[PDB]
């Protein structure tokens, strides 16, 4: 319907948590935007004065955000969700309320992780803390993956078991999961050997042989029923054998005329 | 704006010493410790005497975080001598947990000490340290003795399992850190390392880079020396 | 020195290409010694190795 | 006649070609170098005959050809070379 605070958040409520519905709290979300231009037309200067107007301009883009995620586009979801940051820096957190915006706050986080965006990664931990104004359940996923993934315990990441808790987060774990199963599985080819079906499923992070065959396939190793990390992991091993002799010197005669020029 | 900016050497020895250090802070915490460094060890040699002193024990505290997180253990007589000893006393003891590879004393220093480590800004890197903890005793173990079974990498740091630590060479080997490779053949790290150099251009290269280097700087060398004491005969004097 | 002996190389090594097309056709008499020389110069090559210097010029100036 | 590039060989060539067997061949080799047709080392281990130097002939139909060819690569790499040289170094070039 129309909605901006103070008269109207129906639609949040009404999106997920209730019923599933998208198509009243997303399909009409076009002429909140009209108010929505008065109300960006003051967080120019961020200051107390302004949260009155400030509250209602995020109304919008909390149930703007929570149509993107339950509809699974992620680029939908970045533009609503970006908004709603500044509106909370204006004298850092000053808007760290809502449990419609409790969601989004974690799914931000995992987000950033799935893009691989390192830098907004980190800028968004230190610029959100509302990880306990909104209190750890769905929020406390990305952080709990931060400490064990910094720590190189990739056994205890609650990543991989992440997915059956969900507000709608299922969707944006499966991503980051897919990226954390790819860093492993690359590696792992220049590490060893054929080895087992079996040990080739274990620390590949993967839950059958038969996604293991189709997964591994990809990436190099295990075109056949047969694996083939053997190609790779021999290349690696001796540094120090290597002369085409010509090619490898690169050019002796650049150097030594950069060097005599002086003197 | 870091990595925009390379950073231009007109401009006085006080205020690189300053640019040195933020941002040297900044870019450790991505884990580019790396690069950071090199910034902090140039950082607190370029300060001042005796009128610097107060930036240079923040800058004390900072750089031995800095060079911890990089898989260096740092000397101790350092944090020693500086006659900050004291404060220095709880980033000595983050150094011994590292040394050791015991998680359960970095853990708990880290936060009875945070309170200090706030105040100088430092924290923010000691969270990322408790991975080096268990790395930097991998790496040492690893590069000394090159075949060592994976039930002994695991007692020694107080892991998990045997998994836990392929786990760690698993991040590791990408980025070349550790640099050792796990065979699941029997279970074990085998260390890549073989020697015989000379034998292969490979020398030339590396003697070629750091003549390169140099060679921008001579020139400079002889083009700055010059200009001051002519700055001064040019000057009108008594 | 050095510049000019690329220079120097490259107007003999053309005379040498044309006379031995000159046998071929456009008919020219041998002088034998000149195909024994010849076929001597190929055979010795090897393929390079080393040679590089140090920090150390480097060191001097900056003690000025 | 047939390498620029290297100037080894293998004895499996001479081998099969003769239709003689590989244990004749290593001897045969060894005559080779004493006459002086060729002179080099031999490399038993490795199954290679390497020669520093071939001893000048006669001219001959495969010859010629070859030396032409090793001439237009030769003139090739050194008009490469002159630039490269010639490039850097610029305060000293006069």
């Amino acid at each position: 319907l129309q909605a901006a605070a103070g008269m109207y958040e129906q639609l949040k409520d009404e999106w997920n948590r209730k019923s599933p519905n998208l198509s009243k709290c997303g399909e009409e979300l076009g002429r909140l935007k009209l108010v929505l231009l008065e109300l960006n037309f003051l967080p120019t200067t961020g200051t107390k004065l302004t949260k009155q107007q400030l509250i209602l301009a995020r109304d919008i883009l909390e149930i703007g955000a929570q149509w993107s995620i339950l509809c699974k586009d992620i680029p939908s979801f970045e533009r609503y969700m970006a908004q709603l940051k500044c509106y909370y820096f204006d004298y850092k957190e000053q808007l760290p309320e809502s449990a419609y915006m409790h969601q989004l706050l974690g799914l931000n986080l995992l987000f950033l992780l799935s893009q691989n965006r390192v830098a907004e990664f980190h800028t968004e931990l230190e610029r959100l803390p509302a990880k306990d104004i909104q209190t750890n359940v769905y929020i406390k996923h990305p952080v709990s993956l931060e400490q064990y993934l910094m720590e190189g315990s990739y056994n205890k990441v609650f990543l991989a078991k992440g997915n059956i808790p969900a507000e709608s987060y299922t969707f944006f774990i499966d991503i980051l999961l897919d990226t954390i199963r790819d860093e492993i599985a690359g590696c792992i080819e220049k590490a060893y050997e054929k080895i087992l079906f079996a040990e080739a499923t274990r620390i590949l992070f993967f839950s059958t042989p038969k996604k293991m065959t189709d997964y591994a396939k990809k990436r190099g190793w295990l075109l056949g029923p047969n694996n083939y990390y053997s190609f790779a992991s021999q290349q690696q091993k001796p540094e120090d054998s290597t002369i085409p002799s010509t090619e490898l010197a690169r050019q002796v005669i650049e150097y030594a005329r950069q060097l005599e020029m002086i003197v | 704006l870091v990595s925009k900016s390379v950073f231009p050497e007109q401009a006085n020895n006080n205020e690189w010493a300053r640019y040195l250090y933020y941002t040297g802070r900044i870019k450790a915490i991505q884990l580019e410790y790396s690069e950071a460094r090199r910034t902090m060890t140039n950082a607190l040699r370029k300060a001042p005497q005796h009128t610097a002193v107060g930036f240079k024990q923040t800058v004390h505290k900072l750089l031995i975080v800095v060079e911890l997180l990089l898989g260096e253990i740092p000397d101790r007589l350092q944090f020693r001598q500086p006659s900050l000893k004291r404060s220095l006393m709880p980033y000595f003891l983050l150094t011994q947990a590292v040394r050791t590879g015991n998680l359960a004393k970095f853990n708990q220093v880290l936060d009875q000490f945070g309170e200090k480590f706030q105040t100088d800004g430092t924290y923010t890197l000691i969270i990322r340290l408790r991975h080096n903890v268990i790395k930097t005793g991998v790496r040492m173990i690893s590069l000394s003795y090159s075949r060592i079974s994976l039930a002994d990498i695991a007692q020694k740091l107080q892991l998990d399992s045997p998994e836990d630590a392929e786990f760690i060479v698993a991040k590791a080997i990408r980025d070349g850190v550790i640099e050792a490779s796990i065979n699941h053949e029997k279970g074990y790290v085998q260390s890549k390392e073989m020697i015989d150099i000379y034998s292969t251009r490979e020398p030339q290269l590396a003697f070629h880079q750091r003549i390169s280097f140099c060679l921008d700087i001579h020139n400079m060398s002889v083009k700055a020396m010059r200009f001051p004491p002519k700055s001064y005969n040019k000057d009108l004097e008594s | 020195n050095q510049v000019h002996g690329l220079k120097g190389l490259n107007s003999k090594l053309l005379d040498i290409r044309t006379y031995l097309e000159k046998v071929a056709s456009g008919k020219l008499p041998i002088n034998h010694h000149i195909i024994y020389q010849l076929q001597d110069v190929f055979n010795l090559l090897p393929d390079a190795s080393l040679q590089e210097f140090v920090k150390a010029f480097y060191l001097k100036t900056n003690d000025q | 006649t047939r390498p620029a590039n290297h100037r080894q060989l293998t004895f499996e060539e001479i081998a099969k070609s003769a239709k003689i067997t590989v244990n004749k061949v290593e001897l045969l080799v060894m005559k080779a170098l004493s006459v002086g047709l060729v002179r080099g080392s031999i490399d038993e281990v490795d199954k290679r005959v390497h020669m520093t130097w071939v001893q000048p002939r006669v001219l001959d139909l495969q010859q010629i050809k070859g030396m032409k060819d090793r001439l237009e690569l030769w003139c090739t790499d050194v008009k490469s070379m002159e630039l490269l040289v010639e490039h850097q170094a610029q305060d000293i070039l006069t």
